[PDB]
């Protein structure tokens, strides 16, 4: 039961896992988790606003 | 990755991007190739080191006291709270509710004290760092009955071996832990401000398991706290005045920020 | 039994290691998720929101709100510059405590566009035409509208429509730049003129007031993370 | 052919309608609801009256002076002591609501001024003392406004909120007040600010006494001006209506 | 945790003093209580000088000779968050310096009481 | 001679801790395994069985069998207590010996329901009607029979039925409290009145006792292992 | 996981589940929805950390003693019982009979004592712990033949190390080990009252393999007792007073409880 | 194998229990129900808070002494300062309410006595 | 011959283990048994009693 994933590597290779302790809480750090959703902070507005339309 | 830039050619129209309202509290989100003639750019750029889990998942030093083998303070205790340190505070404070994993790493070193002692033979020092739950009984002394760690988490650790670590799961009455609580504990509201169940961990206790030597010796204990599987909720401004008291957000009023000559002015 | 060879690095402690532990409490069950709004990821997201600049940051304006205030006002003269600053969002003064500038404090490198909102305060029978602009680095600091005018800029008419938008375009020749102060990674300098004087009827004030909004763009990206100067300790609490 | 800035709000038996609105802030994208049957934690049927507690309470109005320092409000504390929504909480342990923010506040074209409406969720407030706390009465303003200080309180032996309206009482930039939801009223373009805010904190349902949930602060970045012959006196009346609002635990009144 | 632990109290000549030092414990205090009453004279002379003590369930009334018979507890659960005393005969030498410390381990808090007479 | 790297916790002693050691004695055979009866599997089974509750716990009557005993009698009144205690299993005197209290003891947090079991032992003759009630926290114990009956309450009447049952509810703002004795995690009041005076026939005791039994529900639940205080020792035995 | 709460609606019925019998000796088990109008709750809480394996399975030190380099006291022999410590005793008294696999870790610290000599030169230290079978020989002075433990399992631990862990099978002559045993050994019944042939493991012997150095050293050796794969059978109620001999439960009368000011009482 | 004289009845966070009753008189036959679309007046939307207002409301007790006459009560007017229920009509203009009563007395078997329970609409005095 | 796991997590990953000694007492202990069977000491009543149905 290995785990394979993809190393951090540049732009313009992959590392094995395997977990010793069925405690979980006992992994490493989940640092490949990149999402982004910054809609809510940016525009929390109840009207769409088109930037081609004037806003008001 | 981020976005890549849009070639685009000049424009006369109707349309106006650049002209929009600030109140309606909404951003502009106004590309560059909106205002200007821009050419098409394939951008590489990766906010991967922008993460919560990567900013907030790093080891920091939140507290050290030191302890004896010989004398009247033979044993320290510490209760688990990150607000000692202003530095992974401050990170921490960044917004008003988060949950994490905590992994901890302790550093011990014994320093020997001056004395007219003779002949000191000097024995492998072994600590022993017991962790005490909420509600759980406190070591009066340190020969105490307490120290048999029957159902208390406790590590023994002996010098010149790799510091002990141990993983520490989300403990928390609620389902997050609370940076800032607005309110009193009492019903009445007659008691201090700010205080809350939440965010109550444990007390930890070390000690030298044995004297080692008759000469006097002083150990310092550092306790690392390293967040893990990190989550945050309501981003709130940064910290802008020096922490006072850890109990409570007290500060003095300082200047929004540094002043300049004069405006039109471009250097500090 | 098996034969084994430690290497350079054993017994060490590296604040930023990525290994696994033992749990000090085994089989703990954790009180279960709840739904919270405004869950946060990334850091860039808390980032590319408007915050507003103190670009009158001078004598005692600091300690009062007067500082984030930008003065303007009907003048017999035209051509004249209404504000001037550099673009060092992280060492800057002016962006140094903005929520873009307060984030770019951790981090060392930094690489995109900057979006400056600038929101007319005065009433509605005023009306004016600013001249926003920002000039590259490589050529003295603009002292005149006519030099300013060679630069990336904006004619602003006051209108209807409250507030207009600058947006700095990114031009290094480096891929990134250094968020503390440093020559070789200059930014350039933004300023404001009057292309118009301001026209106010009898019965108006004829001074008013600008806001400015900071925020980041969508290819704005930070690297190397490091402590921020700004908070200090000499004692525990 | 309707007009953008044109608007009707109808909670309960009360309506308000306004002719010059920017747009309405719902939050952080989400909108007042009820509690699911899978977040929950009290095993008793909860109580919801909907009409009478969900409904718009118009608090007392203040004045925008030419040096007025800014106002602060505690959401559950402020409507505590009004309609039916005060009387619940008086007979129940537990209360879990959500609450849409209208201020008001009007002046004529030649008149000049901005201001900024703001929820802050959890907003501790620090103390001038540097030792203590701030007391409840100085903290909390039922049935008024609590008000900001241009220059600093003064530091002594007492329990006196640092009402410093650069930091704000929360040792923070005043500027970066906009992370949260929040709208802008300048008297050259907006007649008012809407923002509807979803319940938010980290237990399921919590006290509404002891514990205030959010603060609505509203803070005049530009001051108000205006030329001789004109209207001195300028009121602002801020209209809060709960949303979703469901009580747990009957007992008897008190606190 | 002590309720507004620092503050001044003012009272006239001979109207009883009465010195509030309420407090509320953690969850991890679980240590014996411990109550110390020092006072620090106005005098300059030497300071930290205990007046009354409560431990072991017990209390002491004699560490300084000044306020013979004069300090009392004002509640007698003392257990509970109120542990408080009340000077019964108020004199021009009471100005002072009054510190309350509760010690329940872990954790110790202190209170400081600023006392002028008129 | 595979390259190996040591991390920080290498020759280290944590009592709680999950790995393989070497036998002591190899190729052991152990005793077959008998069926005993009364296996216990989980401590929960063992603190959902009826516990008696001593409620009457003052004064001399702790060294008695009379801390047990609840005392009832006709008295010319109406709306007055039978007893009266807060819900702290865990920190309370009254329940802190039960085996719901005993094995509350070792834990931190505890979240569930809890059945209160209460069994007239009075004459045949005798009747009556009792008020059992279970009141939130925020509010002032409740002093008059009025204020009891707005909390969850439930109607006894003396019957062929010897016992009733109270089932106080879970109503908790977070989802655990704690065992020991905390003001933000408030549990609430339970107390008794009298519904309907005792009334009894002629030859026949006046004054008669209750017996409660405290079990839980099963929907509780306990988290945090720790040492119980109760158990002292100065040195070995 | 746990049950979950099932909405329920006013209900007028002859059916009458709060009214029941205690003499009868069976649980009420009734739920909140019976007596009260609840809502459906979907509890996802789990009994995991209340089971046996999970409560017993936790290293408790059960006695530690001390010998020296030189003078009288040169080795420490203790017999193997788990009495010796209140707590883990205390936990393990919770049942009647417990059948569970034993692991022992060792944790030794040796102590420079005070001296005249003069130019003391130490070199690491090595311990030895020999275990003795019942019925085996016993050393009767620490240079004695027995120490050889042909077959008697022993382990060597030199100082600077991590502590010496063995793995124990279950041993006992009977099915399961007895926590409490009423009768006497003898078929007459005149001997000590409790005593059993069941429960009997063996004896530790810890000694120093050498000198080490001129001057005088004593090192102090804990012996922590881990339970593993544990059954439970016949639950008891838990002890109520405190233990004065590990031989019998000879105990001193105690209050069933604290007292309180009144009934109607809502304070300690 | 329930008894005919034994029952409970549960509403809001309130149960009561009886051991020895007669039976159930529901009315004239029709159970308390809310107001029909086809029957209502008042053109604004009803509130019903229904677990707070619906509840046991235990009055006051009296004394049955061997020359007591008889008592009356008002249900609407009784429990016009009780709980909920009196807080929402002060606040409100209209109210439309069933009622379920339950009254108590018990005594042993060689006491003796006799008492009528009933519920006269519209008691014009 | 690895035995493959589930790690304790919460709820609203896995784990991989091998034993290296027969001795098999040698191994690690059973964190993972959660079996409830409360009916014996709650009712070990001869007939099944009924909540509905009264008790005598």
């Amino acid at each position: 039961g290995a785990q394979v994933s993809t190393q951090k590597t540049g732009a313009h290779i992959h590392y094995t896992n395997i977990n010793y302790y069925k405690d979980a809480a006992s992994n490493s750090a989940n640092r490949q988790d990149f999402t982004q959703d910054p809609g809510k902070f940016t525009e929390p507005v109840k009207d769409i606003m088109i930037k081609s339309l004037p806003a008001l | 990755r981020v976005a890549d830039t849009v070639g685009t050619g000049p424009t006369n129209s109707e349309a106006i991007p650049a002209l929009t309202a600030a109140e309606t509290g909404h951003t502009s989100q106004v590309v560059p190739g909106d205002t200007m003639q821009t050419r098409h750019v394939k951008n590489y750029h990766s906010r991967s080191e922008s993460t919560i889990e990567n900013f907030l998942c790093r080891s920091a030093c939140v507290y050290f006291t030191e302890y004896e083998n010989s004398g009247a303070k033979r044993y320290a205790e510490w209760v688990l709270t990150p607000r000692q340190a202003a530095q992974l505070r401050r990170k921490l404070e960044f917004f008003t509710y988060v949950r994490f994993d905590l992994e901890l790493t302790f550093v011990i070193t014994s320093t020997q004290q001056p004395s007219t002692t003779q002949n000191q033979d000097a024995q492998i020092l072994t600590h022993q760092i017991m962790y005490v739950p909420p509600g759980g009984p406190v070591p009066d002394k340190v020969d105490s009955y307490v120290w048999q760690t029957s159902t208390n988490p406790s590590v023994f650790w002996t010098e010149g071996n790799a510091p002990p670590r141990m993983s520490i799961p989300f403990l928390s009455i609620g389902n997050a832990y609370s940076n800032f609580y607005d309110g009193w504990s009492e019903f009445s509201r007659n008691g201090v401000y700010g205080i809350n169940t939440l965010n109550n961990m444990g007390t930890l206790y070390a000690r030298h398991v044995n004297a080692g030597s008759t000469g006097p010796i002083k150990s310092t204990i550092r306790i690392y706290f390293k967040p893990k599987h990190v989550k945050a909720w309501i981003p709130r401004p940064p910290r802008l005045c020096q922490y006072e008291k850890a109990k409570n957000v007290n500060f003095q009023p300082s200047g929004v920020t540094t002043t300049r000559q004069s405006i039109t002015t471009m250097t500090n | 039994g098996l034969p084994t060879m430690n290497t350079p690095g054993s017994c060490q402690f590296l604040t930023s290691d990525d290994f696994q532990s033992p749990s000090a409490m085994p089989q703990y069950d954790v009180t279960p998720e709840m739904r919270i709004p405004g869950e946060v990821k990334n850091l860039m997201e808390i980032a590319e929101v408007d915050s507003v600049v103190p670009v009158q940051n001078v004598g005692e304006k600091v300690n009062s709100m007067e500082a984030y205030q930008i003065p303007v006002r009907s003048n017999e003269g035209s051509g004249t510059q209404v504000f001037g600053f550099p673009l060092q969002p992280g060492y800057s003064s002016v962006f140094s405590r903005t929520l873009l500038g307060e984030i770019l404090n951790y981090y060392t490198h930094w690489s995109g566009s900057i979006k400056l909102t600038f929101m007319f305060c005065g009433s509605a029978m005023a009306t004016g035409k600013f001249l926003l602009a920002y000039s590259p680095p490589g050529a003295g600091a603009p002292t005149k509208r006519v030099d300013a005018m060679l630069g990336t800029h904006v004619v602003w008419d006051v209108g209807l429509q409250s507030s207009c938008v600058l947006c700095i375009p990114w031009i290094s020749q480096t891929h990134y730049r250094y968020v503390t102060s440093d020559e070789y990674t200059a930014g350039g300098f933004i300023t404001c003129w009057y292309q118009t004087n301001i026209v106010v009827p009898a019965d108006a004030q004829s001074s008013c007031y600008i806001m400015c909004f900071v925020s980041a763009c969508n290819d704005f990206s930070v690297r190397l993370l490091k402590d921020t100067p700004f908070i200090s300790q000499q004692n525990f609490f | 052919g309707y007009s953008d800035r044109a608007r009707s709000i109808t909670l309960g038996n009360s309506t308000i309608t306004t002719q010059e609105c920017a747009n309405v802030v719902v939050g952080y994208g989400v909108w007042p609801d009820y509690l699911k049957d899978s977040e929950a934690t009290a095993e008793d049927q909860p109580t919801q009256p909907d009409v009478a507690t969900c409904r718009f309470y118009t608090l007392d109005s203040v004045q925008w002076q030419k040096t007025s320092p800014g106002w602060w409000w505690k959401l559950p504390d402020a409507l505590s002591n009004l309609g039916l929504f005060g009387q619940n909480m008086q007979y129940h342990y537990l209360g879990r609501t959500g609450y849409t923010v209208h201020v008001q506040c009007n002046a004529s074209k030649f008149h000049q001024g901005c201001l900024l409406v703001v929820c802050v969720p959890e907003a501790e407030m620090g103390c001038a003392t540097l030792d203590n706390t701030p007391s409840s009465a100085e903290l909390l303003g039922g049935d008024s406004a609590k008000e900001f200080a241009d220059k600093p309180v003064a530091s002594g032996s007492n329990k006196l909120v640092q009402r410093v309206v650069y930091n704000a009482g929360m040792g923070v930039g005043v500027g970066n007040l906009t992370i949260f939801p929040h709208q802008w009223i300048n008297l050259r373009t907006n007649n008012s600010a809407t923002i509807v805010m979803p319940y938010t904190n980290s237990v399921p349902m919590d006290n509404m006494f002891r514990h205030n949930n959010v603060t609505l602060m509203v803070i005049p970045f530009v001051p108000l001006d205006y030329c001789p012959g004109s209207t001195t006196y300028v009121p602002i009346t801020v209209t809060i209506a709960p949303m979703c609002a469901e009580y747990n635990g009957l007992r008897l009144a008190g606190h | 945790s002590i309720t507004t632990p620092e503050e001044m109290i003012e009272k006239a000549k001979g109207e009883t003093a009465y010195l509030p030092c309420k407090f509320t414990l953690s969850p991890e205090d679980q240590g014996p209580l411990d109550i110390e009453w020092l006072i620090s004279p106005a005098d300059n002379q030497k300071v930290d000088q205990v007046i009354i003590l409560y431990s072991g369930d017990k209390i002491y009334d004699d560490y300084y000779p000044d306020l013979k018979g004069r300090v009392h507890f004002t509640s007698n659960d003392l257990k509970s968050g109120d542990a408080s005393i009340n000077v019964t005969n108020l004199q021009l030498s009471d100005i002072g310096t009054y510190q309350c410390k509760v010690k329940k381990a872990p954790g110790v808090a202190n209170k400081k009481i600023h006392l002028v007479v008129l």
